[PDB]
RNA sequence: AGAACUGGCGAUGCGGGAUGAACCGAACGUAGAGUUAAGGUGCCGGAAUACACGCUCAUCAGACACCACAAAAGGUGUUAG
RNA sequence: GCCCUGAAAAUGGAUGGCGCUCAAGCGUGUUACCUAUACUCUACCGUCAGGGUUGAUAUGAUGCCCUGACGAGUAGGCAGGCGUGGAGGUCAGUGACGAAGCCUAGACCGUAAGGUCGGGUCGAACGGCCUCUAGUGCAGAUCUUGGUGGUAGUAGCAAAUA
RNA sequence: UUUGCUCCACACAAUAUAGAUGGAUACGAAUAAGGCGUCCUUGUGGCGUCGCUGAACCAUAGCAGGCUAGCAACGGUGCACUUGGCGGAAAGGCCUUGGGUGCUUGCUGGCGAAUUGCAAUGUCAUUUUGCGUGGGGAUAAAUCAUUUGUAUACGACUUAGA
């Protein structure tokens, strides 16, 4: 018996990889899941978490 | 397990007896010393109608 | 400790007593009562004998017979004021009751041999020395038994017959008693002496 | 010579339970003179075999067996529960079972 | 609601059942007081 | 030859059959979640049929492994078998059942001389 | 309850810029511990003077053990219990070894007698009546005679085992 | 992957506070006390005492 | 197949109380034995060891038929017919026994105990 | 019948309240060992026919919350005051 | 205070029952004892979360691994899976030396939907994986159609003289 | 019906166990009273004693108990006979006389035991029955069908029939 304080098993809410089939853009992800965990450089994390948006999110610039 | 069971072929190795009577004469001789300790030996054990082995004594 | 625990009657409560002798059964000690009729009940004859009457009324309606069995015999009161306190419904209870034996009197097999006595149900052990206390065979024959008087007949045959065995018994005990006193002060009986005998 | 018991006489109750819910899991029994969980405590370890006739022999005997072990004391007249390698039948509440003196710590 | 009008029940239950008897002799349920005092006489007999 | 695998429980071992598969002969042993709002077997009630939880689950190290410590692997033909020259150790050749009884004994002469465990050794070898 | 122990705690409000050092207060509480005892030493302060926990502390709380824990004494007591109907007053008389033992029989004649839990039942004048005839009661001016003796009737052996062999005996 | 607790294991209970090998030999948590035995005041025993 | 039928001594030899004289399933049966007994004499048996080891009827299609019930509803009237089979075998004796040897298997303590017995005595 | 706050029930099993949607305890993956809650420990039934102070006799005893209702008024019954 | 009285209702009847009277009652204090899916430790599952980890002449970085917590649930939402008909691809898959189906208190796998095997029966097609697709999964619907019971060898086959 | 049926002593197979594993070891009555011994002037007596549990008494040492030699006592004692008696509350048991026969751990000797390998109930009770031994004993009925009417729905009941 525990009263939770928080919802339980929150699904976390942000992506953890891209919802494409994109064989080529997984393949960038596993290039920067790669350098977002051993470079340590911020531009890596914002870059990997970046390929995971969907086209809503990656407006035409 | 192909005999099974046709007797002994194999009962006891003639050192191992003559050992028991170098050590047996060694305690006979020990025991004929406290009264009624040959006889408290060669009698077994057994607990009584109202016999208790926790409020016993050993 | 032994195969078979025969239980005197007499004095006894009957609650007190039912229970032991209800949780001896569900244990596998099989039990047999005896003077079933000398047995006794707390509060005043006047009172068992109403409870028995408010109980007297309770049979079933659409048919008398199918209802609750009033039994008047000693034995089979305190029977079922056993009976109730064991689950008689299940196998094992129905098995506990084939251990139980309610006797009224002293039957033929359970005289030559010993009865036992339990402390803890005795109205001599329990009942404030004061209160009044109901013999079972009285309120009985004032609710249906009617063999009151065959029992107080046969068992005063017994008491004759056994008091006569006692008494070969009580010059026999004297007798070996006799024969312990010289065969004391020996040399063997002051080896066990010291040997806590 | 006529007694050769090497074990005491202990009686099966009724499994560990409840009001209405009994763990076959763990067993009760009463053992022949104890009466107290002070004088209880001498009988825990002791490997405790309930001895039962078969109608069919199996590898040489009618008489198997169902092995167990004083697990630890229980109430306050001398009652120790036991657990075996199988639970007890439920048919043998009020059943003489064996208790033997072994492990010994005497 | 009660009968309405009370009237003996119809019939005496200590009758009952109203089953066929057992046998065509009536079984004699009872006999007189024995009085160890006179002679033995008998107490029943078999008509017809 | 079977690698050394854990002791292999199973936490609940008898089937789970639906509520009522005994009652009526129409609602077949497959289970089915009772979906009732009086349902006692859903409001999991003491002494009704326990369902299917996932905590029945079975340890990951011992999950699919037969009663041999060996995963049982379906095999059509002989080039199908010979993908267990490597695993003979993990795996236990199980021929289907539409394999005719001549072939099927050239596929345990191909696994006798290869030392895999054909779990069906026995498939229509009529005398 | 349990073991009493007449515990001594005194409390004296809180020292106030206006009154420092204010007159301590000291009462001679019983419990079974030592909580219970501060909890009822408030209880009865502030049902005397405008003084709760809140604006007071607990100076000292010492046990106190009996003077003579071997000397057969009588009591005198008086007790202010809150009865179902409302609250009466009134004086028992109980013959004990001790105050802690003698308020412990008392209590449970309170339970017995007038159905009164602990937490309706106010301690009074509770010490020690010196001589006799200062005995107001005879249910203890009664052992209170001439070198006293009596016998115990019909002695209930307590069994052991649930059978016997030899119907028991009343003699002492 | 296991918490073998101090108290019941004199290994691990070493192994943190390593004050338990001198508290040890040095028996300390027994280490008898001074008998600066003093006087209580007698309005103590009078007031303690009261009726 | 008897609730409600009637009650009747000639049913005491078997235990029962219900007990009818099916005149038409009777003479279907012994008129069909009639045929087994022949079977048996062209198959070259026993006339007096033969007895009826198999004798199974059971349910045939029911011949249809109706019924008129009042407020004109039309209840049908099945016609329950059998497929009656038997099998009528010559009585052989001595029932054999063909006993299984049993392969003991008893531990070297269990054989110590029966080779310490047939120590002492024979 | 209708509102307030909170907790529940609904939707929630489980141990106790014999019994019961709502009360006591307590919230559920599957197991094992320990310890308890509630409630209990004459027998049914796991657990003391344990300890101690007392009170009680009812020819209509009494028996533990929600809970299975009882009063105003009486008693030289008895106990204490 | 306890107890008595005040205390009357309909089937027999309920401190749960038996039974209990220095109680097994009423009041109280003391212990020990008992056992829930709760609490404690541990194992396993799953979910969630936090991380670790391409690594070389190997095979899945939607991988492996470590770490902590948590698990009730109708209406309901979503996710991951199982199954059925048919479609593209694939196993140069299975098969008259027996496919499919059906039977099997015979075996194995999976928590499960289900899958798998042996035996029996049988006679002409069929399955696994990757995708596509839908008239895709039944215990109800006084459901439809058909079929079969208990009822039951029962009611009853009794007007019109025979 | 070919010798079927039954009782005893066994013999071996089947059979199960609500559960042997040293001994259920007999006054009565009372309990604010009793038991026991004993004494006389025999009582509701005197005197002594006892209890506070059976934690007693009995049994009990021997290959689950073997083979021999005695010593001392003539006791104890098991089985099977035998004499007389008692018990009908379910007597089916208790008591007794005398032979017999085996043992006797009351005392002293001498041999044996192992390998069941460091435990595995480690198998020794009594229940029922069957099939084969040979040893005694005994040679019926019921039901249907017929019949009757004191009976009756049917069964049942009541009669009758070599």
């Amino acid at each position: 018996g525990i009263d939770h304080t928080s919802k339980q098993h929150k699904r976390s809410g942000h992506r953890t990889a891209p919802k494409s089939d994109n064989v080529y853009l997984k393949l960038l992800v596993k290039l920067y899941t790669f350098l977002a965990r051993r470079t340590d450089a911020p531009f890596n994390k914002v870059v990997l978490k970046a390929l995971f948006l969907s086209k809503i999110n990656r407006p035409p610039v | 397990a192909n005999l099974f069971p046709e007797q002994q072929n194999k009962e006891i190795k003639a050192e191992r007896v003559e050992d028991q009577k170098v050590v047996d004469k060694a305690l006979i001789a020990e025991i004929k010393k406290t009264p009624l300790l040959k006889q408290y030996l060669s009698a077994s054990f057994s607990l009584k109608n109202g016999d208790k082995p926790h409020m016993l004594k050993f | 400790v032994e195969p078979v625990v025969v239980i005197d009657g007499k004095g006894h409560l009957v609650g007190r007593l039912a229970s032991v002798v209800a949780k001896q059964l569900l244990n596998g000690q099989k039990i047999v009562v005896v003077r079933a009729e000398e047995l006794n009940i707390s509060g005043e004859f006047f009172r068992n004998k109403l409870k028995y009457h408010d109980f007297l009324r309770k049979a079933t309606a659409f048919n008398k017979t199918r209802g609750p069995f009033h039994f008047r015999a000693p034995s089979r009161i305190f029977y079922k004021a056993l009976r109730g306190m064991v689950s008689h419904k299940t196998a094992r209870g129905k098995a506990a009751l084939e251990r139980l034996k309610v006797f009224e009197g002293i039957p033929p097999p359970y005289d030559k041999k010993k009865r036992v006595v339990v402390p803890q149900a005795l109205r001599v052990l329990r009942l404030k020395p004061g209160r009044k206390y109901t013999t079972l065979g009285k309120l009985s024959t004032s609710v249906g038994w009617k063999y009151e008087d065959v029992v107080a007949k046969l068992e005063a045959k017994r008491k004759v017959s056994s008091a006569e065995y006692y008494a070969k018994k009580r010059a026999f005990t004297k007798k070996v008693a006799s024969a312990n006193a010289t065969a004391a002060e020996s040399d063997v009986a002051k080896q066990l002496a010291a040997l806590g005998y | 010579a006529e007694s050769h018991r090497l074990y005491v006489k202990g009686k099966h109750l009724s499994y560990q339970r409840s009001k209405r819910v009994n763990n076959p899991n763990v067993s009760l029994i009463k053992i022949e003179g104890v009466a107290t969980p002070q004088d209880a405590q001498f009988y825990l370890g002791k490997r405790i075999a309930y001895v039962y006739r078969a109608s069919k022999e199996v590898r040489g005997s009618k008489i198997r067996v169902m092995w167990g072990k004083v697990t630890r004391t229980h109430g306050n007249s001398g009652v120790v529960r036991a657990t075996f390698r199988n639970n007890l039948p439920a048919k043998t509440f009020g059943a003489s079972v064996r208790i033997f003196l072994y492990p010994s710590n005497i | 609601s009660h009968r309405k009008y009370e009237a003996p029940r119809h019939g005496h239950l200590g009758f009952l059942p109203r089953k066929r008897a057992a046998s065509i002799r009536a079984r004699v349920k009872a006999f007189p007081k024995d009085d160890r005092s006179k002679p033995v006489a008998l107490t029943s007999f078999l008509g017809y | 030859a079977s690698l050394p695998h854990p002791k292999i429980v199973k936490k609940h071992t008898k089937k789970f059959k639906r509520h009522h598969s005994d009652r009526y002969h129409r609602v077949a042993e497959n289970w089915r979640k009772q979906k009732g709002i009086d349902s006692v077997v859903r409001r999991r009630f003491r002494g009704n049929i326990s369902q299917p939880k996932i905590g029945y689950g079975s340890n990951k190290k011992t999950k699919f492994l037969s009663p041999s410590g060996h995963k049982t692997f379906l095999v059509a033909n002989v080039k199908d078998l010979e993908t267990l020259t490597m695993h003979t150790k993990t795996y236990a050749a199980e021929i289907a059942h539409n394999i005719s009884a001549k072939n099927r004994v050239v596929i345990l002469a191909r696994a006798k001389a290869l030392g895999i465990k054909v779990t069906n050794p026995k498939g229509r070898l009529a005398l | 309850m349990a073991h009493f122990k007449e515990y001594q705690v005194i409390g004296r409000r809180l020292p106030t810029e206006s009154v420092p050092e204010p007159k301590l207060f000291r009462m001679r509480i019983f419990a079974s511990n030592e909580v219970i005892a501060k909890s009822r030493y408030w209880y009865f302060l502030q049902k005397l003077h405008k003084v709760k926990k809140a604006s007071g502390e607990i100076v000292s709380i010492n046990q106190i053990n009996e003077a003579h824990p071997t000397k057969v004494k009588n009591f005198g007591v008086w007790v202010r219990y809150d009865s179902r109907s409302g609250t009466h007053n009134m004086y028992k008389e109980i013959r004990d070894v001790s105050r802690v033992a003698a308020v412990e029989t008392l209590y449970q004649d309170m339970a017995a007698r007038h159905r009164a839990r602990f937490r309706s039942i106010h301690i009074l004048k509770v010490a020690e009546i010196e001589k006799t005839a200062d005995v107001k009661r005879q249910y203890v001016k009664q052992f209170l005679t001439k070198d006293l003796k009596f016998p115990l009737p019909h002695r209930v052996q307590k069994s052991t085992k649930t059978f016997s062999y030899k119907r028991p005996s009343t003699f002492y | 992957v296991l918490k073998k607790n101090p108290l019941k294991n004199k290994q691990v209970l070493l192994r943190l506070n390593p004050y338990a090998k001198v508290f040890a030999a040095e028996k300390l948590g027994s280490k008898k006390a001074e008998k600066t035995g003093t006087k209580p005041a007698a309005v103590f025993t009078e007031t303690l005492k009261h009726d | 197949f008897n609730s409600s039928i009637g009650r009747t001594a000639q049913g005491k030899e078997f235990g029962v109380t219900k007990a009818r004289w099916p005149a038409k399933s009777v003479k279907f049966v012994q008129g069909l034995l009639q045929n087994a007994a022949a079977n048996a004499e062209a198959k070259g048996l026993d006339a007096t060891k033969l007895y009826v080891s198999h004798i199974q009827v059971n349910q045939a299609p029911k011949q249809r038929r109706r019924t008129y019930r009042a407020h004109g509803r039309i209840n049908k009237y099945e016609s329950s017919p059998s497929h009656i089979e038997l099998v009528v075998t010559e009585k052989e004796e001595a029932v054999a026994k063909a006993a299984e040897k049993k392969v003991v298997r008893l531990t070297s303590r269990q054989r110590g105990r029966i080779a310490a017995q047939k120590r002492i005595a024979a």
